[PDB]
DNA sequence: CAGGATGTATATATCTGACACGTGCCTGGAGACTAGGGAGTAATCCCCTTGGCGGTTAAAACGCGGGGGACAGCGCGTACGTGCGTTTAAGCGGTGCTAGAGCTGTCTACGACCAATTGAGCGGCCTCGGCACCGGGATTCTCCA
DNA sequence: TGGAGAATCCCGGTGCCGAGGCCGCTCAATTGGTCGTAGACAGCTCTAGCACCGCTTAAACGCACGTACGCGCTGTCCCCCGCGTTTTAACCGCCAAGGGGATTACTCCCTAGTCTCCAGGCACGTGTCAGATATATACATCCTG
């Protein structure tokens, strides 16, 4: 179909990465990090889809994510209320 | 005082006929098992907390077998517990 | 009859049933919950003791030592990546070095 | 052509800043395409799609910094994705 | 009057006390409970306010943002110790930068 | 028509006891809600784990000051356990 | 004093069994300086769940739910 | 030579093989146990411990120290190094989160 | 390549105390029975999610030139490593003991259950000013001659 | 060294929509009473922890020396950094539609709770054999040749 995952781009991989405070950056390490935050988006989203699919939602609302990232301890605020 | 000895000692006995178990590998099963049906039942009252619903039941628990386990071995257990349940209800 | 044989399972139903309502998970306890709950942890521990046996097998002897244990654990890469947060007691280290450990050219 | 002081520039900048990083949509795209695996014709909300936003971009940041300190004792400047699989390891992710 | 006004608190001893109560963590409860709990959130609360009142009073501003309760606990020991596995919406990121990238 | 329940309005009460001259947010209101009832979360979830220990159906002060003793960090802790026995003496004081 | 009793060769043994071949010399203090910070952490846990239930020592149970509530959960002790 | 003389790093071969193979105990119990001591009446004295309870927090730090030992040891591998420096167990307190 | 030189896998002789089986007494497990509110199911309505197009314009893609960092190699210093003799106190056996954890029993006060009572609290709607945004000048520092 | 320019900080006006504040209604909070039931405490039992004592003995301790690895230096090459033009596509504001979340209303099932009977599960006793230990032999390494 698409490339969607190439959809995010070499320039926010340089704003993430100056956000974190480096200097030099090689040029092969943008694939690996778009398969990291791939599989991360993995295993929240798995926790996202089954929390949905209990409750009889076919709609992601933001309390269960909130949930999903409480569940291995990345617990986020601002969306729990 | 009660343990886990003697279902896990013929469940042994089921799977592997002749072999046997030490005390301190039965304290490792009695901790394991104990451990896991803790951590299942703690995402269960958690999910019974969690959409006012103050009943637990087999829908429930399925939903945190899928949040417990990773994937084969979910898919694996939640088909053998729903036929499991199945024999049940049909006996 | 014994609910366990009722649901041709083996933990026994009705404790399961009693300390999860007594361990206040919830006020009410549905019915075929302590069943799933019997089937779930009996399927977990077959698979314990089918990779106990087996590296109890492969290692000569007949009596599950926790090392037997450790080599079941943490050989199963779905079952560490579970349960690979637990210390398991006197399990040992698998034998793993590096390649750019041991001496080159023979 | 100025050399070197414009990345620690931006750092500054970047630093200081409370904005986003990835830009939304292509992260949206993302997360239906990868939605379509589990439930097909599923449905989103604009606080959960920010949610996984928030959450990726701390978790990202902190693998950077832990890579910055995996490249500070590499003795380089350069971060390479041996680093990142060091991070990984670090967490237990990896093994 | 209320529990609240009797104990010289602000938060609710009985909205603290029905939240445990149809929580079920146990079956039943003493009195002093809900007290203690709304005298320990009222002093994190406080605590957690005042630091990010600081960090607003040094910063010239007077609106609560997310960048000062951001800087409210990052910039705390013990704040790090126990806030250690969250993570803070739109709160931004703690300035540090080692050594040896800066020049010279 | 439901009742949205928060704790807002009663740090807006502590907010304007402890510095009279600055105002809040929504968003940072958000981050007060939910961090308030994590804490009430883990403290009496920690609470009940204690409970369950101990095989009593009875609760009370001072397994909850034993939750101050492990969820937090030590100075604080004692901050936080005479500040709470100062509030219920306040209260069981009350003739 | 005793702090100093946790010998050079335990770490080496220690080390053997980690999967390393050389040892730096200034690696076994600090690292009983943190082995101590771990310690410390595990005994406070330890102490208040001793003190809590009354009794005056520390049986087996407690410090499982100790590292349990560190996350360093241990089997074959209880629990 | 006329004695015997194994070089090194072999005999550090066989010393990973010979440990990795058993899990018998490592690090000496009474010294343990005279620290474990040491700590509680630095807190709070007149304190008694169980035998069960010192082995449980012996085969707790085991475990902590090997895996901080194995983490610290590949760090120094990626260091393009076969020793492990201080430096390394200070990456590895960093990095897990037990530090900052 | 190659020979000898040692640590280690294997092999049976033997011994012991944990491991599994048997007994029965007993406290949970199950059958029977009642009842009431939790939730299944269905119907209504309305927020709120998705789709989509066009002007604007900030941001991405690509090319080019170079200079500074990544890496290969080298050379020299000493740090542990290996192996010997040396000095230490762990470890098993054995026993006295005493201190406090656990079981039993009984009174008691306090906390769940219920009804009734009412204002704290919470959505709804109005008002103003703090701060983001547009625009412009003062201030730093960085790199070139 | 001196000077040009590129961004950052500060400075001023403004307009807005986000926060403050007041208001009306009602649901949870509170006042009061009861009854029983775990909790508090005391008295007794007894287990498990505590603590000296000697003896053989594994293991720690200490030192020599030497080697090969840690670490600084240097040189080279090409990999990204940084700039600039062209291209990309995303923001926002707008308008349409409906699927599905959220709430209400009814009914019945099944699960809480008591009572009663009973048997499986657990404390206790046991005899025995898998596995720990022992010593001689093949074998699979490594080191100088």
């Amino acid at each position: 179909l698409r490339d969607n995952i190439q959809g995010i781009t070499k320039p926010a991989i340089r704003r993430l990465a100056r956000r974190g405070g480096v200097k030099r950056i090689s040029g092969l390490i943008y694939e690996e990090t778009r398969g990291v935050l791939k599989v991360f988006l993995e295993n929240v989203i798995r926790d996202a889809v089954t929390y949905t699919e209990h409750a009889k939602r076919k709609t992601v609302t933001a309390m269960d994510v909130v949930y999903a990232l409480k569940r291995q301890g990345r617990t986020l605020y601002g969306f729990g209320g | 005082k009660e343990s886990y000895a003697i279902y896990v000692y013929k469940v042994l006995k089921q799977v592997h006929p002749d072999t046997g178990i030490s005390s301190k590998a039965m304290s490792i099963m009695n901790s394991f098992v104990n451990d896991v049906f803790e951590r299942i039942a703690g995402e269960a009252s958690r999910l019974a907390h969690y959409n006012k619903r103050s009943t637990i039941t087999s829908r429930e628990i399925q939903t945190a077998v899928r949040l417990l386990l990773p994937g084969e071995l979910a898919k694996h257990a939640v088909s053998e517990g729903t036929k499991a349940v199945t024999k049940y209800t049909s006996a | 009859k014994t609910r366990s044989s009722r649901a041709g399972l083996q933990f026994p139903v009705g404790r399961v049933h009693r300390l999860l309502r007594k361990g206040n998970y919830a006020e009410r306890v549905g019915a075929g919950a302590p069943v799933y709950l019997a089937a779930v942890l009996e399927y977990l521990t077959a698979e314990i003791l089918e990779l106990a046996g087996n590296a109890a097998r492969d290692n000569k002897k007949t009596r599950i030592i926790p090392r037997h244990l450790q080599l079941a654990v943490r050989n199963d890469e779905e079952l560490n990546k579970l349960l690979g947060r637990v210390t398991i007691a006197q399990g040992g280290v698998l034998p793993n070095i590096q390649s750019v450990l041991l001496p080159k050219k023979t | 052509y100025r050399p070197g002081t414009v990345a620690l520039r931006e750092i500054r900048r970047y630093q200081k800043s409370t904005e986003l990083l990835i830009r939304k949509l292509p992260f949206q795209r993302l997360v239906r395409e990868i939605a379509q695996d589990f439930k097909t014709d599923l449905r989103f909300q604009s606080s959960a799609v920010m949610a996984l936003q928030e959450a990726s971009e701390a978790y990202l940041v902190a693998l950077f910094e832990d890579t910055n300190l995996a490249a500070i004792h590499a003795k380089r400047v350069t971060i390479m994705p041996k680093d990142i699989q060091l991070a990984r390891r670090i967490r237990g992710e990896r093994a």
